[PDB]
This record gives structure tokens, sequence and C-alpha cells, in this order.
RNA sequence: UUCUCCCCGAAAUGUAUUGAGGUACAGCCUCGGAUGUUGACCAUGUCCUGUAGAGCACUCACAAGGCUAAAACCUUAUGAAACUCCGAAGGGGCACGCGUUUAGUCCGGGAGUGAGGCUGCGAGAGCUAACUUCCGUAGCCGAGAGGGAAACAACCCAGACCAUCAGCUAAGGUCCCUAAAUGAUCGCUCAGUGGUUAAGGAUGUGUCGUCGCAUAGACAGCCAGGAGGUUGGCUUAGAAGCAGCCACCCUUCAAAGAGUGCGUAAUAGCUCACUGGUCGAGUGACGAUGCGCCGAAAAUGAUCGGGGCU
RNA sequence: GUUUGACUGGGGCGGUCGCCUCCCAAAAUGUAACGGAGGCGCCCAAAGGUCACCUCAAGACGGUUGGAAAUCGUCUGUAGAGCGCAAAGGUAGAAGGUGGCUUGACUGCGAGACUGACACGUCGAGCAGGGAGGAAACUCGGGCUUAGUGAACCGGUGGUACCGUGUGGAAGGGCCAUCGAUCAACGGAUAAAAGUUACCCCGGGGAUAACAGGCUGAUCUCCCCCGAGAGUCCAUAUCGGCGGGGAGGUUUGGCACCUCGAUGUCGGCUCGUCGCAUCCUGGGGCUGAAGAAGGUCCCAAGGGUUGGGCUGUUCGCCCAUUAAAGCGGCACGCGAGCUGGGUUCAGAACGUCGUGAGACAGUUCGGUCUCUAUCCGCUACGGGCGCAGGAGAAUUGAGGGGAGUUGCUCC
RNA sequence: ACCCCCGUGCCCAUAGCACUGUGGAACCACCCCACCCCAUGCCGAACUGGGUCGUGAAACACAGCAGCGCCAAUGAUACUCGGACCGCAGGGUCCCGGAAAAGUCGGUCAGCGCGGGGGU
């Protein structure tokens, strides 16, 4: 479950931007390895516009 | 036209009417196509024109009717005391709505009857003759 | 004509699947939409409020009839 | 209201004020101490709610009929901020973390702020006016440089520790001014539309449908024809197909309808519908959309930023 | 010597200022407006405690006074009633209607919570003293709830026996009840307070009006669609009800954006220049156009568009002409260009208002308009350099400016 | 164990109403009487006190039944968190989940305890 911020925080809401923050990425280009667990993919849902999930 | 009614003075806004999408009542219809308000002397003009046009014979429905009340500040104020206590009624019509629909008349003088009454509208609106039809 | 209003907050306090402890507001409400239940006080303006502590409930038959009641702890 | 660099970083809200450009308290900033994950997000469980919609079961309003001493009551049919038999999406509290993150709280020293602004969404006031006003909500400016939007606080992209004559990308772009395809394919508009509104109007054009008439020979062209009742009845001073009122009936036919338009106070006269010859293949009326046309008139010199582009 | 509130789409006049209810309020709570509606400043010794009983509105049929509704009888009858006042929630196993006994309309307290910045405000189990109703379980510390209100100070009254200045008293004070508040501008400056200034002054504001500009375009001006009729006849030669859609930005306005350490305001004069929705001239279509004289619409902005009386006037009316005597923009063009008649200073008078000081929608006579242009822009005139040698003359015309009206008569 | 009755609860309209049928000497009910315990703002109608008979008339209990209520799908749509747009504006669109109200199909005249009485 490989992720990567291509989407700024600014200029974004709130609940996304906390968001952003929780899932561990704090820099557009950022990637990261999440566990596919309901919580996290209901973070990673919230804020799948500005995200590139892999698959 | 004007109601015997109730409180004077209301708000607005809009979304697509739902209380009369299908003519019941006689044979065609003429129907709104747009969300405006139509208020009083514009429904009375087609009404006139319409009883000029076929009276003597038809029966003519005027499906929609003035209850909503709207207003007027004074001449020339400033943002003053409270809104302005009349100044005429209007009917909010969204598009499907059925105003108009004729009895007793061909086909052809129903198209002219609602081609008058529709050229003094503020919308544009589209006549038909009715499908077939549920609701009962 | 329009400058007249008043500010009074009401409403349910405490909600079902809560630990109140005994004497506490569960509901401020004008009449009885809430009817107070098995464990549950009623003041002057109908206020429920826990008669000893325990977890917070609903019941719900009809909207005429509801009731808040505490099952409690141990 | 004067010397430097480093770290964090607000407020223009609430309630009160002889208060309103002032001030107190709170809120939001910072510092030190304490706790020490209690914070944040997202998930499941649970409970609360009457908005959007909808609906007439009550209140008010209200459209066409029926019954009827009109009220009630029946069929059909609607409107609602102060109506609601109903009623979401969302939103709030609590638990848990079944899962990722990194704040939170208490105590004490120092504050500043309490004139906000724009836009999108939700309402009120207002013309469903305003670079308008007052609330709610998200974001930016405020205190945000950088790229785009000709120029341009706010809009789009993106949050600038310092150096580099290295690389990749966002919005946005690739004829020249200007970095980058005068790129590839199937189309569309010939208006400079593009690059300035609408009611309304039109055989502009491309795509789709619905209808009729037909090669036992239709649409438009041309030749011949165009009824007798009857100046149909009323009508008016006169109205005889054609000022306006009642119908639209019979004889003959291949056939000409008490009948469409022009004419004359009324007549007459010319043509129309329907019927033949000669042609000779399509033709005619509606309706949905694509892009264009007209409608489209202000003041110092014009222009899409400019050249210029089919 | 002082007082003479605040809000306020400028200020003033008007209205408002605390409290309750509903909508606004965007399904938690909260949420502004000179937004939309309505109420309170009380009431009840029983309308309270408790304990017993009863059940409403409305309609139909039937019946003495009655005659739609009174009173009585049967039937239907989640409430279509009632609840002291407003509205909302709630309510029939009553909070509604009636009777019995009664005061808990209590003293001392207060686990724990709602709500508020604070100070306030709300609810409340349960403990003691003592009661009330019930046979009893048990209910009672005012009312179905939500408005019927006022900190503190200073004082009236009744208890209590804390203080009490050397001592014992007493005067005085304290503690507990309790009286005194449209202190309504309702978190309440003093116990105690209205006007005026054009004779005016200071500190400030473009946080805020008057001018102008801006944004908007309701009002204003103008054009378009339909076509009822008028036009004897014919809707569209001309006209066009009731209605609809646009443009302009010259009117009155809204709003308050730059300018309150100053953007001089009406009219005239002078000087111009632009739009065109064209007054004249020029060209056209149509006509209810014979000719002539016209009507009206389309093209057209070259030029042209008079002199006087009245009034500050702009306008407008008038005289006498005219081809015509156009409408608007340019900070309602133009005061470092002139007037200064008009309105916005001091004097003075009338009418009116005010007891007054003073005021005005007013009316009237009077009343300082700042010698020197730095830059840009403009009109004129020179100096320099350039224009591949240095000189004297003659010249093409890229481009630019001026001009541009019209009558009358005669053939 | 089967049946039914008397009470009494959970659930309180899918369990309620209307038309209909069945019950009496088990049970309940009407019914008889009432000066008094007791009681009706007048009335034993209701509370109330003593009891057959009679009668299941009315009531109540049980059974039938879908005229009425009440329940109420699927398909779709409204609306909408989120995401991205159009229109000068009123207002509209697209992708993604959530998802009504009404109405149609149909479903119902209940279901589940405790006791006591009497039958077989
Ligand atoms: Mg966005
Ligand atoms: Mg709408
Ligand atoms: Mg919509
Ligand atoms: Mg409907
Ligand atoms: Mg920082
Ligand atoms: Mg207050
Ligand atoms: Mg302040
Ligand atoms: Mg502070
Ligand atoms: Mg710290
Ligand atoms: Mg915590
Ligand atoms: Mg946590
Ligand atoms: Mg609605
Ligand atoms: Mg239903
Ligand atoms: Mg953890
Ligand atoms: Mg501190
Ligand atoms: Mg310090
Ligand atoms: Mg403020
Ligand atoms: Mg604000
Ligand atoms: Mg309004
Ligand atoms: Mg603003
Ligand atoms: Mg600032
Ligand atoms: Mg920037
Ligand atoms: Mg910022
Ligand atoms: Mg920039
Ligand atoms: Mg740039
Ligand atoms: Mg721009
Ligand atoms: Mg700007
Ligand atoms: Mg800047
Ligand atoms: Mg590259
Ligand atoms: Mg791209
Ligand atoms: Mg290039
Ligand atoms: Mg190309
Ligand atoms: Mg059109
Ligand atoms: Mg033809
Ligand atoms: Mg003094
Ligand atoms: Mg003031
Ligand atoms: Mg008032
Ligand atoms: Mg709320
Ligand atoms: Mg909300
Ligand atoms: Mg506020
Ligand atoms: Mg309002
Ligand atoms: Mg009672
Ligand atoms: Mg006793
Ligand atoms: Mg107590
Ligand atoms: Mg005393
Ligand atoms: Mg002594
Ligand atoms: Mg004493
Ligand atoms: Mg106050
Ligand atoms: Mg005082
Ligand atoms: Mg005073
Ligand atoms: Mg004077
Ligand atoms: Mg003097
Ligand atoms: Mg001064
Ligand atoms: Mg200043
Ligand atoms: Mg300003
Ligand atoms: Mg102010
Ligand atoms: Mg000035
Ligand atoms: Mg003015
Ligand atoms: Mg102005
Ligand atoms: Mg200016
Ligand atoms: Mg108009
Ligand atoms: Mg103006
Ligand atoms: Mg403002
Ligand atoms: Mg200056
Ligand atoms: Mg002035
Ligand atoms: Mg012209
Ligand atoms: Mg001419
Ligand atoms: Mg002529
Ligand atoms: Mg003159
Ligand atoms: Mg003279
Ligand atoms: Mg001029
Ligand atoms: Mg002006
Ligand atoms: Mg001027
Ligand atoms: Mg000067
Ligand atoms: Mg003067
Ligand atoms: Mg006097
Ligand atoms: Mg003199
Ligand atoms: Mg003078
Ligand atoms: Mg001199
Ligand atoms: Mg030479
Ligand atoms: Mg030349
Ligand atoms: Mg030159
Ligand atoms: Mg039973
Ligand atoms: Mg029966
Ligand atoms: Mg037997
Ligand atoms: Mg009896
Ligand atoms: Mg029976
Ligand atoms: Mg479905
Ligand atoms: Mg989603
Ligand atoms: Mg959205
Ligand atoms: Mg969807
Ligand atoms: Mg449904
Ligand atoms: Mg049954
Ligand atoms: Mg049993």
């Amino acid at each position: 479950m490989k992720i990567k911020l291509v989407r700024s925080v600014i200029g974004r809401p709130g609940n996304q931007v906390k968001t952003v923050q929780a899932l561990g990425l704090r820099k557009i280009g950022d990637s990261r390895e999440v566990s596919d667990t309901p919580a996290v993919r209901g973070m990673v849902k919230t804020v799948k516009h500005l995200l590139e999930v892999q698959e | 036209k004007r109601t015997k009614f109730r409180k004077q003075f209301r708000g607005r806004m809009t979304g697509d009417a739902k209380g009369g999408d299908y003519v019941a009542f006689g044979d065609y219809g003429l129907i709104a196509m747009e969300p405006a308000w139509i208020k009083s002397n514009q429904i009375e003009a087609c009404r006139i024109v319409m009883s000029r046009h076929f009276r003597r014979g038809g029966k003519i429905y005027i499906r929609i009717f003035p209850d909503k009340p709207v207003t007027k500040k004074p001449a020339e104020t400033r943002m003053g005391k409270g809104k302005g206590a009349v100044e005429y009624w209007v009917s909010v019509v969204k598009p499907g709505r059925v105003m108009f629909e004729v009895a007793g008349v061909t086909e052809e003088q129903a198209k002219e009857a609602f081609r008058l009454a529709g050229h003094k509208l503020p919308i544009q609106t589209k006549m038909v003759k009715r499908e077939v039809y549920d609701e009962a | 004509n329009g400058r007249d209003s008043n500010p009074k907050y009401l409403g349910v306090k405490k909600f079902g699947g809560e630990v109140v402890k005994a004497g506490n507001i569960l509901v401020r409400q004008r009449g009885t939409k809430f009817k107070a239940g098995q464990g549950v006080g009623m003041g002057r303006d109908h206020t429920l409020f826990a008669l000893s502590d325990g977890k917070v409930v609903f019941i719900n038959k009809g909207k005429g009839a509801r009731f808040i009641s505490i099952e409690a702890a141990q």
C-alpha cells in the first residue's frame, strides 16, 4: 500500500491537513508504505485526491 | 391575484418544482422552463389574452397562484427601518411546472393562444399535449 | 416590532452509553420529550438526572414516550 | 521611538461598560516548571437532532368540478421562515484503538489583539443591485516571497535556512514579442465568432429523431378548369366567401370548399383549395441538440496584452 | 462651578436600551441586523401540600322557554379542548374539571451536575429537627415548565448578646431575618443638573456627511418583442392597452472606496474638443406618397446651429428672425484664466419658532477671490550634433495641419 | 399432557375498528334488593353492601374475515459529505460514496410469560 504526496496541504481544509500530518507525510513527494487496516484505509481515503495511491 | 390571507412578508431561494408537472385538467398545457417568480398581473395578462382569443368558448385553468408577497422599500431611503409593506404578489415557478392548460379548443388554436400568452412572461416556456399519465 | 428575542440553552446533556455519576443532569427539555426512566429523576423543569451512578441508556418507542435510564456498573 | 543574528507567533471573536477608534475578563501568542500520552486524524459501537428533500395527517393559503339552506363533506390539484404523517446526507457527545501519527492538560512570569478584507457555499436586509450590509462555514490577505492569471492582497499552483552557469514537476503553456509540438487523429465555425447581454427573429450550417404525400407517377413550373341553390340566415342605410354575428347542408363530377388572400361604401374583377395533360425524382411540416447570424448606440485614439491567426 | 447618555448604513428628528416565546439559526449548543411576529414588570389562601373521584372540542338526530350557538338525551369523538396571562415544548394512567383535610409558599444542609469572562442563574438525590395528607407504598422545602426583575453603598423595623477605646454599664457598631430602586439608559457615574454659539477655540477622522470621482442602475433617459384596439374599411401609413426583454450612466438615489496635515461649489464670460440616440444641410425605404407641403424609419457627425425682454439663474416663457435655432460628455470641462450676480462667516431688518441665548424652508440691504510657472502639456524662436570630404543654391513628398455652412432669386 | 376461564404482566395498532358466528350454569357478565357500613354538587346509574333465580339479551371471551385503518418492500428518483466545473445572474453540470419522502409489490386482524379455577 504505497502512497506519496502530490498536492500541497496549503489552501485545503482542516481535516485534510491534520490527516496528511497523521499519515506521516510532511512534504510533497514524500512516499510511504501503509498497512491496510480500516482506519488507515479511511485516512488515506479522506485525502485520496492529494495522494498517488500505488495499488 | 392577491390572496385574502396571512403573514405579510417572506424570503427567497429556489429548487426544481414538484407540485404539478403533469396536466390533469383539460387537454393541452403550456409549461414553464425557468425558475422566475411570475406574480399577479403577469398571469392576469396571460388570462386576459387567452380569454380574448378563446372566450365565448373553451375552458381556461390557472394552476399557478400568486402566493408569495414581495416588497419594495420606499422611494429613496437608506437601508433604514424594516422591509417595505407591500408591492406585489408572485408565484414561484420551476421548470416542468404547469401554469396553463386549455379545454375544448382545437390543437392549432391552442398553439396560437399559448404563443400570445407566453410572449408576455419573464420565462421562456414550452407547450405540450398530455402524454400517457399516472398520478390519481 | 423586531428588537426582541432570548437565549436559553436546552437539550440532551448525557447521551446513551455514557457513564454518569449520580446526580448528573442527563437532559434539559421543556416538557416530556423524554420521560424519566428506571433510575432517573425529574425536577420542576422536567430535567432528568441520575439517581445513582451507572451507564446511561435510551429507550425509544414512538416519540410520544421514550425514557432515559441508568444501568449501574457492577 | 535609533545596534545585530537565532526560536516561537498571534488578534481584529465573546460578554460587560455615560460603552462603541477606550478599557476589564475570557479567547488566541510566548517563556519556565509539572504530568507525562490524556492531544490530532481516521475506523467501529452507541446515543441525540428536525435542516435538504418530500407530504398535506393538523394551522394558514389555495386551483376545477360534485352534493348542499352556501359550512362541512367527495373526486381532482397546490403553496408554506414562523405548517409537519415523514425525513436523509452531514453534524455533536461517549467508549474503544482493533492504528497512524504528535500533540494535550495543570501551575506560574511577559504580551499583543478586541477597526478586519476578499472569494465559494448557506441565509437575512437590498432590486435574487453594489469593490453593499449583518450572521454561519472553508480558504487565502492580514503577517506570504515564488510561478500562473497582459497589468492585479484575495482567484489557480506552492509555503522562500544559505550557495550552484545541474535535474524533475504544479497551476499554466509550446506561430514571433516569449522558455517549450506551425505536435498526431476524427470532427465543427467562415462569423474575426473566437476576442461584448437578452426577450424576440431566420430555409446559416453539421447530427440525430416524429410525422404525412407519393413512380399504380407526388412536391414547385406550365396549359385547361374553378360549381347550381345562394346576394346561405341575422346584420346594418349596404355587407352578396372576405365589417361583425349562426352554420358549413344538397345536385354534378375527374370537380369546383356556403369557401384563403387582394379588390369596392356594396358589386364585380385576379388568384387560393380540389381535378386533368406534359414532365419527371423526391418532397413537405414538426421536434433536440453542436457551432455560428441578427437583435448589438457614448463621449480624447484605437486594439484579443500586441503582432497577427481559418 | 458644572450637568446637559449611547445606538445610529454621516449626525439630528423618530425609534430603541432589562426580561420571556417562535422564525431567522444552515437536523448538536451558539450565532448579527433600525430582520420578521408576540408578550412581562403579574397573578392565586387557594389556581399551593396531599388524598379521593370525574374527562374534553365538535357534529347529527330528538326535544319547554329557545329558534345558527342556550339547557337536557342517545350516537360518533387521541384531542379537533383545557391548562390565570404571550407563544413554544408537554400533556387523557393528566399537568385538565370537582370535593376532603391542610400548610412543605418549612428551619439547618447540601452528594453531584447544567450555564455564564466574571458576578449571576438552573436542577437536585440524600441527612437532621419538626410537621401535612394517605390505611398504606409514599408524596410535600409553592405553582406543567419556560418572563413577573435590581449588585453594592446608605439607611427603617424585629431578634441575637459578637464588639464596645482604663474598668462595670450605656451611646454606637456586628451577626440573623426583613423594609426602602420604571437606579427602564434596567452590571445600575453625584444625595443633587437644561439649553445655545453664525463670535467661537483645541485634539482628531476620509474610521463619517456635503462636491466630485468610483461601484450599482431601483428611480431617470433611450431602443427592442407581442398585438388587444384606434386608423370608416386594413393590427403594424402613423398610433399601440395589459404585459415582456435590453442599452446608457447625462437625474434623484443607494453604498461609503482615495481624498477632512483642504480634490474651491451655482451661474456668466473665455477658450475649446468629443459621442450620436441627427435640430439644418447630404443620400435612401415606406406612406393613408398625384404636385406642392408633409409623416416616419434606415445611412450619415463635414460643416453649421441668430440677436434681444424677464430672471443670479441653469431651465423656461416671451419679441423678431432662421436651413436650423439639436441632446449629451469632458471633476454637472474650464477661478495658479476672469467675473462673484447665486448659496455656506461676522452687521442689520421682516415673517415665523424659542421664556431666553439664539434659530430657518425662508425673505431682505452690506460684505478682502493670494505681483514672479520648477517639471509635463501647448504656441512661437534659437543654439548643438547628426545626415562618412568641405562648401553655395534648386528641390521629391513619407508623413502632418487647414479648409469643409447655407439662403434667396432666375432659366 | 391436551382444553378453556379468571387474573396479571412483556410488547403497547403487522397487535385497532367495523360486519359475522359461538359461549352460561365451570368462570365473568348483566340481574334482584338496599334502612343501614358506603355514596351520587340531583339520581345506588357509578362507587357501594347482601344474593338466588333468570338470561347471555347488552358486555366480556374466543373464532371467522382484509371494507377501514396500521405495517410496508424491490426499481428509480430528490437531496447530499467529498472531489472537479459552468453561467453575468437567477440557476445548472460531472465523478465518488451516503439515501429519503411518497407511491407500487405485498403483510397483518399479534406474538411471548407468571399464576390460580375448572374440564378431559
Ligand atoms: Mg479547490
Ligand atoms: Mg433549485
Ligand atoms: Mg439541483
Ligand atoms: Mg404530488
Ligand atoms: Mg514558523
Ligand atoms: Mg448580560
Ligand atoms: Mg471596542
Ligand atoms: Mg487579557
Ligand atoms: Mg511549556
Ligand atoms: Mg484529553
Ligand atoms: Mg487518543
Ligand atoms: Mg423545503
Ligand atoms: Mg405511511
Ligand atoms: Mg496509541
Ligand atoms: Mg498568566
Ligand atoms: Mg519581558
Ligand atoms: Mg469588532
Ligand atoms: Mg466579520
Ligand atoms: Mg428583500
Ligand atoms: Mg465589504
Ligand atoms: Mg493590521
Ligand atoms: Mg504571493
Ligand atoms: Mg497566511
Ligand atoms: Mg505574485
Ligand atoms: Mg508577470
Ligand atoms: Mg485580469
Ligand atoms: Mg483587488
Ligand atoms: Mg504583496
Ligand atoms: Mg522535463
Ligand atoms: Mg499539464
Ligand atoms: Mg520560443
Ligand atoms: Mg497545428
Ligand atoms: Mg434565443
Ligand atoms: Mg416553393
Ligand atoms: Mg473643574
Ligand atoms: Mg453619539
Ligand atoms: Mg418601535
Ligand atoms: Mg441549533
Ligand atoms: Mg448546525
Ligand atoms: Mg457575532
Ligand atoms: Mg426579515
Ligand atoms: Mg391531577
Ligand atoms: Mg395517618
Ligand atoms: Mg427533597
Ligand atoms: Mg438594629
Ligand atoms: Mg469603658
Ligand atoms: Mg445596641
Ligand atoms: Mg447596560
Ligand atoms: Mg448614585
Ligand atoms: Mg443624571
Ligand atoms: Mg447675524
Ligand atoms: Mg468678534
Ligand atoms: Mg480644528
Ligand atoms: Mg489623517
Ligand atoms: Mg471612506
Ligand atoms: Mg464609528
Ligand atoms: Mg471641496
Ligand atoms: Mg447631490
Ligand atoms: Mg458623491
Ligand atoms: Mg477624486
Ligand atoms: Mg425596463
Ligand atoms: Mg451618482
Ligand atoms: Mg464597510
Ligand atoms: Mg497635502
Ligand atoms: Mg459644497
Ligand atoms: Mg445613426
Ligand atoms: Mg431626406
Ligand atoms: Mg412631394
Ligand atoms: Mg436665445
Ligand atoms: Mg431696460
Ligand atoms: Mg457642447
Ligand atoms: Mg452630477
Ligand atoms: Mg463645474
Ligand atoms: Mg486660485
Ligand atoms: Mg454675492
Ligand atoms: Mg415670542
Ligand atoms: Mg455699500
Ligand atoms: Mg459685492
Ligand atoms: Mg512685478
Ligand atoms: Mg559633397
Ligand atoms: Mg501626403
Ligand atoms: Mg514623425
Ligand atoms: Mg383476560
Ligand atoms: Mg358482536
Ligand atoms: Mg356447564
Ligand atoms: Mg342494576
Ligand atoms: Mg351476545
Ligand atoms: Mg433502491
Ligand atoms: Mg466520498
Ligand atoms: Mg459539492
Ligand atoms: Mg450519486
Ligand atoms: Mg416508502
Ligand atoms: Mg379478532
Ligand atoms: Mg396458564
